[PDB]
C-alpha cells in the first residue's frame, strides 16, 4: 500500500559506528528539513576521546543524501582540579571515551537533545567510576548547546544517582518540555526526570559539574523490594489526564516480580495516574511505549511492547514471538486490560522492539502504527509492519509489510530496531516514515504516496469518475473492456467522464507522468476495480 | 515571586529535639533549599545543609550530624536531635529563583 | 488407513542381579522404537506407546555455583559434596559422576564497579575477594570424587555491583558445551546454587550489548569467553537449548527468592526448585529430593509436524489417574520398575507434494524415541 | 583558607554615594559567581545583588530595593568584587556581606561584612 518500497532514499554512515541507532526528522516544514541520526560508537575529532559517538545531520532533497557530523561537544574529558594542582600530576575526572552518545536523538521545532547513556565520571571527592547520564540540548539552531546532566549529583554511588544513565530514553512534550528515563537510580529502581528548556538555560554554571535545575520534576526514591525494577527503560508522552499538559508513560519491564508493568504519570505534578502489568514473566514488557489516537475518539491510545514474549504452535512447541499490547482510552479512563493484541510470526524475531506513530499514513481519517521486528524475516535482516487505524482501533493484521532491499551478511542488520513517523519530509501533503538498520550502519527513508479514489460504471457506453487528496490536475488511467483498451487523463475536480462503445476493469496508468515530487499515485482501498454485466 | 515563611522562635531543653519550618510559595513547592545558622555575636552566617523536594539533604562540611532535614509538599524542616548550648542561634531559609534569591525572616532556637 | 509396527524390541525386565548390568544403550524404556502410518485424508490414525522406568539407569550431576560474596559459607559447606554427595547417590545408582563450575556476571561497567581498586578487590578491603568473572568450568564430571573436593575446596570467593547476577549465560554454556562438560547420554541434572534473581536478555542494553546469545560454546582455558559481546539469553531460549540437550534443572536457592523461581519453573519444562540453607548445609537431601521429583514424571515431546497434520495425546498413569489434550502429554507418580501407557492420534487435511515425512515422539530428559513415519493415501 | 574580606564601610550622609570592595583568597575568583548580601542592625537577611562570570557573559543581578541605585563589577585579576551605591538612603544601614554561590545554589563562603552608616 502506502509507502513507497520499491525504491527508498538509503543514508549510510562509517562502518562499524553502529549509525541508525536512533532516528529523527529536523524542522519538518515547507524549508531546512533534515534528518538526524546517531552513532553511539562513531570516532570524532575530540582530544583523547576514542569511540565517543556522533549525531548526523542529513539534509533532505539533495539527491546524493550526504550527511555531516553535528559537534554538540568538541572538548576532551576533563580534568581534576587537584590533580593538575599537584606533583602527582593529571586526572580525568570524565570518561567520554565509550560514551555512546547519539544513542538518544529527539528533536522539537529548532531545538536537538542528544544523549550519552554509558557516560561516567570520577565523583571529585573520591575513585568511582558511576555511570550518571548526560545530554546535550541545542537551541534556536545551533545557536547555544547545554550539557544537561540532571543525575550527577552529590547522591553518589549505586545506592544514590550513581548508576542512573539520564537519557537512556527521552522525549519531547508539545509544549518542548524535555523528558528522560535513567533505569539505574536507587540501585536499579530507576528514575523519570523532566525539565523545561528555559529551566536547563536558567541552570547554566559550567564551572559546576554538580549543577541545580531548580524546578526540575523527579520521581522519588523507594523502599528496597522495588530495587531492580529498571522504571524508564522507556518514556513516551500523550494527554491522559484530561488536562492540558502532557503526561509521561514510561516502561518497567522487570519491575512485578519480573513480569513487568507500564506506569503513567501526570505532567505539571510527576505523580503516577495509571498502571498495566505484563502477561508473563519475564518477557520484556515496556522494552518500547508508544501513544496515539488509533480509532479517532480524539483520545490517545495506549501501545506496549514485550519482544521476548513466548506462546507455543498448534503442535505444541514453544517459541519467542513478541508481542503488542493496544488500550484504547475511554471518555471514563483506560481499561487496565488489553482492548487488542498484536502477535509476531517469527521464532527469536522480536515484534514490538520498536512502536512508532505513522500519523494517518493513508489519510484514511485513522492515525496508523509502524512496528519493528529487529530479527525477523526469512533470512533475519529484521522486518517493519504497518497496521491501519480504523474505529475498533488497530486492524489485527498489516497494511504493508517493509524488508531490506539488500543481501543479508556475517552479521545482523537489525533492520527495524529504530523507527520515526508521522512527520512529512517532501511536503506532499502524506506521512514519511525512518527506519533505522544499525548493524550494517544504515538508515531507510519510506515515503507516503498520493492516493487517489475512483469510480466507474458500464451504461449500455461506460463513465469514469476519480479523484485525490493532494494529488495533481490530471489524472493518468488505462482501461479494458472484456475486447477494447484504452489510455484516459481524468480531471481531479471533474463530476464524470464517459464514452460510447461483458467486463469493465480498469486501473493508473503504470507508465503515466511521475509527479512533482518524484511519486505516483496509489489507488485506495475498496472502490470498485472491475465491475461485469 | 518566592515568598518564603517561618516562624520567628522556636524552643527546647538541653539534650532534646528542635523542628524549624519553613514554607514555600505554593506555586514553587518543588523548590530546593538552603539553611544557614547566624545568630552567633555579631558573625557572619555560616551554611548549614540543602533540603531537595522529595527530603534528600547534603550537609555542610563541618555540621556535627545533629543536624537533619525533611520535606512536606511546600514545607521544609531542620531537625536538631539533642540541643547544645552552641546551637542556639538564627537559623534562615533560602531559596534561588530565576532571577535571583530570597531569604526566609528567620527562626531563634532558644534553651529553657 | 493401515499402520505397521516395524522394530518392537521390548521394554527391560527387571533387573536380576549384579551378574551382567547393563549399559545404557542396552536398557530399553519405550516400546515401540519405530512404525509406519499410511493416513488418508481427514482420517484420524490412533498408536499405543507403553513406558517403564529402568531400574539402574546413570546419572551425570553438574553443579553450578554462584560464587559472589554472599556465598562464601555456602562455599565451605560445598567443600564435602565430592563424598558425601558420592555416598548419598550410592543407593540410587551403580554409576553416578559429579562436576562443578563456578559463576558471577557480565565483566562489563553497570554490572561492576570499574575502578582500578573494585577490579583487583571487587569487595570492602577487610574481604579477600578475587577479580569478577562470568563462568568457570572448574571440573568436568568426573567418578573420582575425591578430586571435587580437592579442586573446589581452593575456590576463592569474589564479588560483584548489581544484586541480580550473570548465571544465565553459565546455564547456556553448560548446555551447549557438551564434551567440554563431559556429558553422557544419561540423566543429565544440572544444580543451579544461588541466593540472587536472574539478569536475561535486554539487561545488555544497559551495558552496550545488543547482539542476542547464538547459543555456542565460546569457552577458552574453561573461561567463558565473549560475556561482553553477546547479551544475557531469554528464557525462551533456554527453555529450547535445555530441553534440545537432555537437562534437568534443579534450582537449589534462597528462602527470599522463591516466588521468582517458582515460575521460572513453570516455564522451563522438566526442572525443580528446592529452598536452599543460607549455608548450603541441606544441600544432599535437597538434590534427592528435587531428583526424586524430575524422575517421576514423564513429558512426551514431538517433532515439528509438517503442513496440515495434527496431533493428540491420552495417557494412562498409576492408581487409575489419566489425562487428555495438552495434559495428555503428562504421566506422575512413575515408580522404580513401574509401567505407564499413551494413546496417540495423528490426522491430516491435505495430501502434500512428497509421498512421505518422519517425526520422532520422545519422552523430555531422554535420548529414547518413537520414530512416526507417515505414508499420506 | 578560602578568605573574602570587605572593605570602605563608612559613616555618610543620606543622598550620597559609597563604594564598597572584596577582596577574595585561595580560591579561582573567575570560576564562582559572587554575590552581596545586606543586614540592618536588628534584622534578617537581604541578598543586595550579584555578579556571574565570563562563560555567562559577567551577567548582573539586584534586588528591587536597589534597583538603578547600586551598581556591581568585577576584577577577575585583582581577585577582587565592588558594590558602586547612589543615592543612598537611610534604609540602606547595615552590614553588607560579600559571598559565593555553588552550583547547588548555598553560599558557601561568607566574608565579615562591613558597616555602612547612612545618616544625618
Ligand atoms: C503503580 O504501581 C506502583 C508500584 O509498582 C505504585 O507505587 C507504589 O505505591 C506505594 C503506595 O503509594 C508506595 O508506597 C508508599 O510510599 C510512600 C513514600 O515512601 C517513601 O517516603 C515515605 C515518606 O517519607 C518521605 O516522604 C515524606 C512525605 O510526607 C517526607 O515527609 C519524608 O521526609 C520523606 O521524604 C517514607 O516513609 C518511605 O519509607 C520507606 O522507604 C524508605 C526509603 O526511601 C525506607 O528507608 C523506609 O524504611 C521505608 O521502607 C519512603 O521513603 C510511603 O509514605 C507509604 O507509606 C505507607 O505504607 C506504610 C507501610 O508500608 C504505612 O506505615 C504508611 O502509613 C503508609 O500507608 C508507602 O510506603 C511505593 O513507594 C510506590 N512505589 C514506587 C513509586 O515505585 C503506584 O501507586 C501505582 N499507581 C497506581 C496504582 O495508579
Ligand atoms: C541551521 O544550522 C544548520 C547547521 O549549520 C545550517 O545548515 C548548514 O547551513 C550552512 C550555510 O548554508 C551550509 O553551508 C553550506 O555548505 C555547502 C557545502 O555542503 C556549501 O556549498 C555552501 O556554500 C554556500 O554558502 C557559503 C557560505 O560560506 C558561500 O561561501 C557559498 O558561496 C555558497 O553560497 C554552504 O557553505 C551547511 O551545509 C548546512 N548544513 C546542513 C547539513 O544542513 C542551517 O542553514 C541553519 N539554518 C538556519 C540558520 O535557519
Ligand atoms: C575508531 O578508531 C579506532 C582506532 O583507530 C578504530 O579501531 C581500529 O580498528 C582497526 C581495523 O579493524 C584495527 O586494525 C586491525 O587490527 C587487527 C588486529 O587487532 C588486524 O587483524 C587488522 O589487520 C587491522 O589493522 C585497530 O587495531 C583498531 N585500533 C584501535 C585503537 O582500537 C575503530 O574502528 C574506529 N571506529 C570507528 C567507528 O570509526
Ligand atoms: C495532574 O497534575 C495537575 C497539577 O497538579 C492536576 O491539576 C491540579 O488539580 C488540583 C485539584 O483540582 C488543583 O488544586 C486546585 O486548588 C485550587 C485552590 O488553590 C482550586 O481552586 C482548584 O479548583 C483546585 O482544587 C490544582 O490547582 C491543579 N493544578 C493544575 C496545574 O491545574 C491534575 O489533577 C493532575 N492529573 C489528574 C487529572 O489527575
Ligand atoms: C549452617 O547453618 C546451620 C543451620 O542454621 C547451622 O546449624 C546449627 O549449628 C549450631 C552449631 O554452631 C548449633 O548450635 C548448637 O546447638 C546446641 C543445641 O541447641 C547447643 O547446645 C550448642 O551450644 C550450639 O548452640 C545449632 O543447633 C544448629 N542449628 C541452627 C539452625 O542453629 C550450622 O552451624 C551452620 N554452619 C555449618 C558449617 O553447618
Ligand atoms: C484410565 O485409563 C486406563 C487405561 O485405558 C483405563 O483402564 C481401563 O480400566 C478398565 C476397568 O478396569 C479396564 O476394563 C477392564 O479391566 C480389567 C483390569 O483392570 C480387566 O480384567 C477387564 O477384563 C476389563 O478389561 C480397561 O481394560 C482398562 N484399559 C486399559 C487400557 O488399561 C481406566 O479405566 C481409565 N480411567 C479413567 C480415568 O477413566
Ligand atoms: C504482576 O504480574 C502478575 C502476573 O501477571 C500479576 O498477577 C496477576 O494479577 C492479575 C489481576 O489480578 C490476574 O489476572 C493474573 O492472573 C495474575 N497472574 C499471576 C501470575 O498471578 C500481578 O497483579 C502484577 N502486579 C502488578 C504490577 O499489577
Ligand atoms: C484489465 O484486466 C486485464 C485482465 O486481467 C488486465 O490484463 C492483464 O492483467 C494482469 C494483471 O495485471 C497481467 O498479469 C496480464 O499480463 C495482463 N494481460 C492480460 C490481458 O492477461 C489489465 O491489466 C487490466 N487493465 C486495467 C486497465 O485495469
Ligand atoms: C587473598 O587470597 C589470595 C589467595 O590465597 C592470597 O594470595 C595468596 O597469598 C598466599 C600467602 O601470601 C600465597 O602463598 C599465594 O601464592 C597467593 N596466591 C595468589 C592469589 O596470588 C592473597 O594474599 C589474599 N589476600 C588477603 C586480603 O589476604
Ligand atoms: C547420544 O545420543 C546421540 C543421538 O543419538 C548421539 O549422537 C549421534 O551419534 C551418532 C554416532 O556417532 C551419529 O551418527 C549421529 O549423527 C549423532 N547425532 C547427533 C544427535 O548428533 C551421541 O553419539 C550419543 N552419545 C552417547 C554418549 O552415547
Ligand atoms: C501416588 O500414589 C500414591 C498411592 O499409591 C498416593 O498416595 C500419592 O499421592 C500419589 N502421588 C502422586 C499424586 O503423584
Ligand atoms: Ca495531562
Ligand atoms: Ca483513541
Ligand atoms: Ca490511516
Ligand atoms: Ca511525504
Ligand atoms: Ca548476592
Ligand atoms: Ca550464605
Ligand atoms: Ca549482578
Amino acid at each position: 500500500f502506502n509507502l513507497d518500497a520499491e525504491a527508498p532514499a538509503v543514508l549510510s554512515g562509517p562502518p562499524g559506528s553502529f549509525f541508525g541507532f536512533s532516528v529523527e526528522f529536523y524542522r519538518p516544514g515547507t524549508d531546512g528539513v533534515s534528518v538526524l541520526v546517531g552513532a553511539p560508537k562513531a570516532n570524532t575529532s575530540q582530544p583523547g576521546v576514542l569511540q565517543g559517538g556522533a549525531v548526523y545531520l542529513c539534509p533532505w532533497g539533495a539527491s546524493p543524501t550526504q550527511c555531516t557530523p553535528i559537534e554538540f561537544d568538541s572538548k576532551g574529558s576533563r580534568l581534576l582540579e587537584s590533580s593538575l594542582s599537584s606533583s602527582e600530576g593529571e586526572e580525568p575526572v570524565e570518561y567520554k571515551s565509550l560514551q555512546w552518545f547519539g544513542a538518544t536523538v529527539r528533536a522539537h521545532g529548532s531545538s536537538i537533545l542528544a544523549c550519552a547513556p554509558l557516560y561516567s565520571w570520577r565523583t571529585e571527592k573520591e575513585p568511582l567510576s558511576d555511570p550518571v547520564g548526560t545530554c546535550y540540548l541545542s537551541t534556536d539552531n545551533f545557536t547555544r548547546i547545554l550539557e544537561y546532566a540532571p543525575c550527577r549529583s552529590d547522591f553518589s554511588w549505586a545506592a544514590g544517582q550513581g548508576y542512573c544513565q539520564g537519557g537512556f530514553s527521552a522525549e519531547f512534550t508539545k509544549t518542548g518540555r524535555v523528558v528522560l528515563g535513567g533505569p539505574g537510580s536507587y540501585f536499579w529502581q530507576g528514575q523519570i526526570l523532566s525539565a523545561t528548556q528555559e529551566q536547563i538555560a536558567e541552570s547554566y554554571y559550567p564551572e559546576y559539574l554538580i549543577n541545580l535545575v531548580q524546578g526540575q520534576l523527579q520521581t522519588r526514591q523507594a523502599s528496597s523490594i522495588y530495587d531492580d525494577s529498571y522504571l524508564g527503560y522507556s518514556v513516551a508522552v500523550g494527554e491522559f489526564s484530561g488536562d492540558d499538559t502532557e503526561d509521561f508513560v514510561a516502561g518497567v519491564p522487570k519491575g512485578n516480580l519480573t513480569y513487568g508493568y507500564v506506569t503513567i504519570l501526570n505532567g505539571s505534578d510527576i505523580r503516577s495516574l495509571y498502571n498495566f502489568s505484563g502477561e508473563q514473566m519475564a518477557s520484556y514488557f515496556g522494552y518500547a511505549v508508544a501513544a496515539t489516537d488509533v480509532n479517532g475518539d480524539g483520545l490517545d491510545d495506549l501501545l506496549v511492547g514485550a519482544p521476548l514474549l513466548m506462546d507455543r504452535t498448534p503442535d505444541g512447541r514453544p517459541q519467542e514471538v513478541g508481542r503488542v499490547y493496544v488500550y484504547l482510552q475511554h471518555p471514563a479512563g483506560i481499561e487496565p486490560t488489553p482492548t487488542l493484541t498484536l502477535t509476531g510470526h517469527d521464532e527469536f524475531g522480536r515484534f514490538g522492539s520498536s512502536l512508532t506513530p505513522l500519523g494517518d499514513l493513508d489519510q484514511d481519517g485513522y492515525n496508523d502504527v509502524a512496528i519493528g521486528a529487529p530479527f525477523g524475516g526469512e533470512t533475519q535482516q529484521g522486518v517493519v509492519f504497518v497496521f491501519p487505524g480504523g474505529p475498533g482501533g488497530l486492524g489485527s493484521k498489516p497494511s504493508q509489510v517493509l524488508q531490506p532491499l539488500w543481501a543479508a551478511s556475517h552479521t545482523p542488520d537489525f533492520f527495524g530496531s529504530a523507527l520515526r513517523g508521522g512527520r512529512d519530509l517532501d511536503g506532499n501533503g502524506y506521512p514519511d516514515l525512518i527506519v533505522g538498520s544499525f548493524g550494517v550502519d544504515k538508515a531507510v527513508v519510506y515515503r507516503g504516496r498520493p492516493i487517489v479514489s475512483a469510480s466507474a460504471s458500464l451504461t449500455i457506453s461506460f463513465c469514469l469518475n476519480a479523484s485525490g487528496k493532494h494529488v495533481a490536475d490530471s489524472i493518468g488511467f488505462t482501461v479494458e473492456l472484456q475486447t477494447l483498451t484504452q489510455t484516459l487523463l481524468i480531471q481531479n475536480g471533474a463530476r464524470e467522464d464517459c464514452r460510447e462503445m461483458i467486463a469493465l476493469n480498469f486501473s493508473l496508468d503504470p507508465q503515466a507522468p511521475v509527479d512533482s515530487h518524484g511519486l505516483r499515485p496509489a489507488l485506495h482501498y475498496q472502490s470498485k476495480s472491475r465491475i461485469e454485466d | 515571586l518566592d515568598v518564603l515563611t517561618q516562624s520567628p522562635s522556636a524552643s527546647a531543653s538541653l539534650g532534646n529535639s528542635v523542628k524549624l519550618t519553613c514554607t514555600l510559595s505554593s506555586q514553587h513547592s518543588t523548590y530546593t533549599i538552603g539553611w544557614y545558622q547566624a545568630g552567633h555575636p555579631d558573625k557572619a552566617p555560616k551554611y548549614v545543609m540543602y533540603l531537595n523536594s522529595d527530603g534528600s539533604h547534603n550537609k555542610g562540611d563541618g555540621l556535627p550530624d545533629r543536624f537533619s532535614g525533611s520535606s512536606s509538599g511546600a514545607h521544609r524542616y531542620l531537625s536538631i536531635s539533642n540541643i547544645q548550648p552552641e546551637d542556639e542561634a538564627d537559623y534562615f531559609c533560602g531559596s534561588s529563583y530565576s532571577s535571583g534569591y530570597v531569604f526566609g525572616s528567620g527562626t531563634k532556637v532558644e534553651l529553657k | 488407513g493401515s499402520k505397521d509396527i516395524k522394530k518392537n524390541k521390548n521394554v527391560t525386565n527387571r533387573s536380576k542381579g549384579t551378574a551382567e548390568k547393563l549399559k545404557p544403550e542396552d536398557i530399553t524404556q519405550i516400546q515401540p522404537q519405530q512404525l509406519v502410518l499410511r493416513l488418508r485424508s481427514g482420517e484420524p490414525q490412533t498408536f499405543t506407546l507403553k513406558f517403564k522406568r529402568a531400574e539402574d539407569y546413570p546419572i551425570d550431576l553438574y553443579y553450578l555455583m554462584d560464587l559472589s560474596y554472599s556465598m562464601k559459607d555456602d562455599l565451605e559447606n560445598v567443600k564435602s559434596l565430592g563424598t558425601d554427595l558420592m555416598n548419598e547417590m550410592r543407593r540410587i545408582t551403580s554409576d553416578f559422576r559429579i562436576g562443578f563450575g563456578s559463576f558471577v556476571e557480565k565483566t562489563v561497567m553497570p554490572y561492576i564497579s570499574t575502578t582500578p581498586a573494585k577490579l583487583r578487590n571487587p569487595c570492602t578491603s577487610e574481604q579477600n575477594c578475587t577479580s569478577p568473572f562470568s563462568y568457570k568450568n572448574v571440573l568436568s564430571l568426573t567418578n573420582k570424587g575425591e578430586v571435587f573436593n580437592e579442586l573446589v575446596g581452593k575456590q576463592r570467593i569474589s564479588g560483584n555491583l548489581d544484586s541480580p547476577e550473570g548465571g544465565f549465560d553459565a546455564i547456556m554454556q553448560v548446555a551447549v558445551c557438551g564434551s567440554l562438560i563431559g556429558w553422557r547420554n544419561v540423566t543429565r541434572l544440572l544444580v543451579f546454587s544461588t541466593d540472587a534473581g536472574f539478569h536475561f536478555a535486554g539487561d545488555g542494553k544497559l551495558g552496550g550489548i545488543v547482539l542476542p546469545n547464538d547459543g555456542q560454546c565460546h569457552l577458552e582455558n574453561n573461561m567463558y569467553t565473549m560475556s561482553h559481546y553477546y547479551d544475557y539469553p531469554s528464557i525462551a531460549h533456554l527453555v529450547q537449548k535445555l530441553s534440545e540437550n537432555n537437562i534437568q534443572t534443579i534450582f537449589a536457592v534462597t528462602e527470599e527468592f522463591q516466588p521468582v523461581y517458582k515460575e521460572l519453573k513453570n516455564l522451563i519444562p522438566k526442572s525443580a526448585v528446592g529452598t536452599l540453607s543460607a549455608n548450603s548445609s541441606n544441600v544432599i537431601q535437597l538434590i534427592i529430593d528435587a531428583y526424586n521429583s524430575l524422575s517421576s514424571e514423564v513429558i512426551l515431546e514431538n517433532g515439528k509436524l509438517s503442513e496440515g497434520v495434527t496431533i493428540s495425546y491420552k495417557s494412562y498413569c498409576k492408581n487409575g489417574v489419566n489425562g487428555t489434550g495438552e495434559n495428555g502429554r503428562k504421566c506422575s507418580n512413575i515408580s522404580i520398575g513401574d509401567e505407564v501407557q499413551f494413546e496417540i492420534s495423528i490426522t491430516s487435511n491435505k495430501c502434500p507434494k512428497k509421498d512421505s515425512d518422519s517425526f520422532k515422539i520422545r519422552p523430555l530428559g531422554f535420548t529414547e524415541e518413537v520414530e512416526v513415519i507417515l505414508q499420506y493415501i | 583558607e578560602v578568605h573574602l574580606v570587605e572593605s570602605g564601610g563608612d559613616l555618610v550622609q543620606p543622598g550620597s554615594s559609597l563604594k564598597l570592595s572584596c577582596a577574595a583568597s585561595g580560591f579561582t575568583f573567575s570560576n564562582r559567581w559572587l554575590y552581596w548580601v545586606k543586614q540592618a542592625p536588628g534584622k534578617g537577611l537581604e541578598w543586595v545583588g550579584g555578579l556571574k562570570t565570563k562563560p555567562n557573559l559577567y551577567a548582573t543581578e539586584y534586588a528591587d530595593s536597589v534597583k538603578g541605585r547600586f551598581t556591581i563589577s568585577r576584577d577577575d585579576s585583582k581577585n577582587s568584587l565592588y558594590l558602586q551605591m547612589n543615592t543612598l538612603r537611610v534604609d540602606d544601614t547595615a552590614l553588607y556581606y560579600c559571598t559565593s554561590l555553588t552550583g547547588m545554589r548555598y553560599f558557601d563562603y561568607w566574608g565579615q561584612g562591613t558597616m555602612v552608616t547612612v545618616s544625618s
